[PDB]
């Protein structure tokens, strides 16, 4: 996450982190639920085998709520594809339920037409991960937040050098240096109204991080909310 | 109705449903006796930050 702030106790409960067998953090997920996480479906390329961490905020000082679950199962989107990077979603299920304590807890899903209609209408969204802080750097320890505005659709695929699809949104600025980087991807993007939060995106894809005249590609939740559903009741 | 109005002065989803507003939440709420409130029924709500 290039720029943005930190996230603070129990600010950001909903992040989650996909870990390595080598235990390495390499993408990021929101809780829906105590079974099930949300990612992106091209996460499941970057590793051969992983867990799912909740609960931490520091990756080097084992604070004390941190958790380890295992996937039971995977469900990757049939339509996506490398390729154009269209339909990047996919839903883990969890094998132990996640217990809710301070640092974990689940974003809302909400309903689709008042979404769009409510929530893809707001100013910001924000958007969080462990993931690199400038484009060729390291990755970070503390888990953080930046709150990105929502982009035009037009200047979006103007901007772009992509076919920003359907199943995709823009957010982010056009200049200022703070964008989702390296490791963000899977990672929640979750929308704020009247002090509860709901999910609308999933960090996807970007032209490099925070660069001029690029923004940070996000894939738009609602469409694929009614997927979403029956993937919990498992399929 | 007009969910346009503010958000059917509802605490979430809004619907023009007919001719009038009505209010829902999400899972987990349930929505108070004013039809307008959400409130949560669990100690870990979604989309509240754990404070
Ligand atoms: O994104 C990639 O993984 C790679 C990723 N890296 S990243 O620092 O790891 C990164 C990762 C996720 C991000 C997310 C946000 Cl919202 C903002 C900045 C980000 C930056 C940037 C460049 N792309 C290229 C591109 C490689 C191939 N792509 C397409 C090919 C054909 N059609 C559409 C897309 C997508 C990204
Ligand atoms: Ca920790």
């Amino acid at each position: 996450i290039v720029g943005g702030q930190e996230c603070k106790d129990g600010e950001c409960p909903w992040q989650a982190l996909l870990i390595n067998e080598e235990n390495e953090g390499f993408c990021g997920g929101t809780i829906l639920s105590e079974f099930y996480i949300l990612t992106a479906a091209h996460c499941l390329y970057q590793a051969k085998r992983f867990k799912v961490r909740v609960g931490d905020r520091n990756t080097e000082q084992e604070e004390g709520g941190e958790a380890v679950h295992e996937v039971e199962v995977v469900i990757k989107h049939n339509r996506f594809t490398k390729e154009t990077y269209d339909f990047d979603i996919a839903v883990l299920r969890l094998k132990t339920p996640i217990t809710f304590r301070m640092n974990v807890a689940p974003a809302c899903l909400p309903e689709r037409d008042w979404a769009e209609s409510t929530l893809m209408t707001q100013k910001t969204g924000i958007v969080s991960g462990f993931g690199r802080t400038h484009e060729k750097g390291r990755q970070s320890t503390r888990l953080k937040m930046l709150e990105v505005p929502y982009v035009d659709r037009n200047s979006c695929k103007l901007s772009s050098s992509f076919i920003i699809t359907q199943n995709m949104f823009c957010a982010g600025y056009d200049t200022k240096q703070e964008d989702a980087c390296q490791g963000d991807s899977g990672g929640p993007h979750v929308t704020r109204f009247k002090d509860t939060y709901f999910v609308t995106g999933i960090v996807s894809w970007g032209e490099g991080c925070a660069r001029k005249g690029k923004y940070g590609i996000y894939t738009k939740v609602t469409a694929f909310l009614k997927w979403i559903d029956r993937s919990m009741k498992t399929r | 109705k007009l969910c346009s109005l503010d958000n059917g002065d509802c605490d979430q989803f809004c619907h023009e449903e007919q001719n009038s507003v009505v209010c829902s939440c999400a899972r987990g709420y349930t929505l108070a006796d004013n039809g307008k409130a959400c409130i949560p029924t669990g100690p870990y709500p979604c989309g509240k930050q754990t404070l």
